[PDB]
């Protein structure tokens, strides 16, 4: 898999999923809110509901996006540094050049790392500073193109009367299909993504499962479809890909007077609503920020500044010098040539 | 043993405080390794694993995973923890010990050849064929020779003998560590200098007491107004504010305090009747 | 198609620019006045004359 295609996966599959993963722990969150509304009021009394308590809770939630957002930049930095190392294997024949080139580019990356992170932070900080209520989406008052392909083992099939087989799975925005092999000549089943959800099986193998919320069996006579991967990062990647396909993982985990419960219920709907608006913007916006400050910048750097940097750092006489491994083969080839020509020159078909 | 007991309360527990031993010898190459508690209080197993994770979860930490050949290599504790933190097996070097102890008719060729449980940094085999000298003390020259003979005479490993044994492992570690430092020396110095200058701004920061007083008092003032009135921004969510508790006194305590002291029906009636 | 996408952008931008102005200017000016302002006035002119 190529670097740049992975970046698209980072932006539009990983980042969303990393966000979804940070649990609200809502019961403890609701407590925080109720405490918050009593504290804004406190020493004053009753009506109307604290405008500032709402803002208070939201600002907490937005701040929590700094983690998964910075992580995303690093995940991009990782694929970017991987790619310059992939490309420079074609220049490995010149040790000092590949080294110095890797050096200058890797250096530039870390410089860009600062500026992009700064802007990512600042952007989230901006979001907490003002919390707009006039957003149209806030106040009440896709394609069948392949999302991901990979081998998976179905663990769900019974040890007896069934068996264990590996299949080539193809996930789209509409279905999840699996074939006998990556040639896709024989399709064993195609499962609709409608009303599907994801659950992680309890702990050398990592398993996860899909189940239909609206009926008993999700595929055939089997209750739910258990899928397994040899590595942990892989199941986390598949869960993230399903999220992209619209199948979310299931959530599962008084003394107060009725007027407060109503008051807490209204603000709770508000926070949930506004966050929806924010999440959509930020999921869209952080990639664009990373794109512009890092990806597009590093790209442009390599094209224009890199050659100039190579020239200034050292004389062109020094960096294109050594190439012992190429020379050793060529020296072997040079001796090879003089020998083979004489060898065939003496021998004849006769 | 003494330095360990000195720190560790119970004579069997563990401690994160390192011991730094440097050895100079003609028998060693330039190399550094951090030895940690082997895997196996009641929660000791978890304590050990937790300690190991502190080290191996770090990106720049290379893992030297040692497993005995006379076991199920797929169930290797070292390889399992390594896969947990390094799934792609890009920062794990495998070492296979006890090769001479394998069951008759079996071998670890597939693992040694980096085919069964593939690692980018590969696998290296060793054997401990202990030889003792006249005095009964470790004889390394004879031991290293016995190990060389073993690989050369094993039909399954002879073709790999030049990439097996104790001397070879030191060379690989010496090479990879050097290359790892070269790769990390530019990024490490920068990440540290950046977090360094940020601290310098705080360290560098008579004339300063007067300005401090003003700021300190004003800070106190807004804090007080904040608890007692719930003024912005964001109040508190963990504990009840001063003003809110006072509110409870006013509209919950006071009414009740009155009611509890209030005249009861029987005692009220007698008093008035007497007056008339 | 263009109309659709612009709608998406406009909504984000109309929402976000006030937030930016708020954070970079209003919040900044406010904070300046509260802490830095008095000190600057002290530093500027003699307290006896100003």
């Amino acid at each position: 898999l190529s670097g740049g295609a992975s970046i698209n996966r980072i932006f539009h599959e990983r980042f969303p999923f990393e966000i979804v993963k940070m649990e609200f722990n809502e019961k403890e969150l609701r407590r925080e809110i109720s405490y918050a509304i009593k504290n804004i009021h406190g020493i004053r009394t009753g009506l109307f509901t604290p405008d500032m308590a709402f803002e208070a809770i939201v600002k907490k939630q937005i701040v929590k996006l700094k983690g998964p957002s910075l992580k995303s930049v690093d995940l991009v930095i990782q694929e970017l540094i991987n790619t310059v190392k992939k490309c420079t294997k074609k220049l490995a024949n010149f040790p000092r050049l590949c080294e110095e080139t890797e050096r200058i580019v890797a250096n530039h990356i870390r410089e860009r790392e600062g500026k992009t992170k700064d802007q990512v932070l600042l952007l989230i900080d901006i979001q907490v500073s003002y919390i707009n209520t006039n957003h149209e989406d806030f106040i009440g008052f896709v394609g069948n193109q392949v999302i991901r392909k990979g081998w998976l083992t179905i663990s769900n099939i019974g040890i007896m009367k069934g068996g264990s087989k590996g299949y080539w799975f193809v996930l789209t925005a509409e279905s999840l299909s699996w074939y006998k092999d990556d040639e896709e000549k024989e399709k064993k089943y195609m499962l609709p993504l409608d009303n599907l959800k994801v659950r992680d099986v309890e702990k050398s193998k990592h398993i996860f499962a899909l189940f239909n919320t609206e009926q008993r069996n999700v595929y055939k006579d089997y209750r739910f479809l258990e899928l397994a991967c040899d590595s942990q990062e892989d199941v986390d990647s598949w869960k993230a890909s399903l999220l992209r396909a619209g199948v979310y993982p299931d959530k599962s985990v008084f003394s107060m007077d009725p007027q407060l419960e109503r008051q807490v219920e209204t603000i709770r709907n508000l926070v949930d609503s506004y966050m929806s608006i924010i999440n959509k913007c930020i999921r869209d916006l952080i990639p664009k920020t990373i794109m512009h400050l890092m990806i597009n910048n590093v790209k442009d750097f390599i094209n224009s500044e890199l050659l100039a940097q190579l020239y200034s750092s050292e004389d062109q006489n020094t960096l294109m010098e050594e190439s012992a491994e190429q020379a050793q083969r060529r020296d072997e080839m040079l001796r090879m040539y003089q020998a083979l020509k004489e060898a065939l020159g003496i021998i004849g078909d006769i | 043993e003494a330095e360990t007991d000195r720190v560790t309360g119970m004579n069997k527990g563990i401690s994160s405080i390192p011991i730094n031993l440097r050895v100079y010898s003609p028998h060693v190459l330039n190399l550094t390794l951090i030895d940690l508690p082997g895997i196996t209080p009641p929660d000791i197993e978890y304590q050990i694993r937790e300690m190991i994770m502190q080290f191996i979860t770090r990106e720049n930490c290379l893992i030297l995973a040692v497993t005995p050949a006379n076991t199920d290599l797929a169930n290797s504790d070292a390889l399992k923890l390594a896969k947990e933190v390094d799934p792609q097996g890009l920062r794990t070097i495998g070492v296979i010990t006890k090769l001479d102890l394998m069951d008759e008719g079996t071998d670890a060729r597939d693992v040694l050849e980096n085919k069964l449980l593939p690692l980018r940094r590969g696998y290296v085999g060793v054997v401990n064929r202990s030889q003792k000298d006249i005095d009964g003390k470790k004889d390394i020259k004879a031991a290293m020779l016995a190990e060389r003979k073993f690989f050369l005479s094993h039909p399954a490993y002879r073709h790999i003998a030049d990439r097996m044994g104790t001397p070879h492992l030191q060379k690989v570690l010496n090479q990879q560590l050097t290359n790892h430092i070269r790769d990390t020396l530019p990024n490490f110095r920068n990440k540290l200098q950046g977090q360094l200058l940020s601290i310098e701004h705080e360290v560098e920061a008579p004339t300063r007491k007067t300005k401090a007083l003003l700021q300190m008092v004003q800070q106190f003032a807004v804090d007080f107004e904040k608890r007692i009135e719930g003024s912005g921004d964001q109040v508190d969510t963990l504990e009840l504010s001063g003003g809110a508790s006072i509110n409870r006194i006013f509209h919950e305590r006071f009414p009740f305090e009155i009611v509890k002291m209030e005249f009861n029906e029987k005692e009220l009636r007698r008093e008035i009747s007497y007056a008339i």
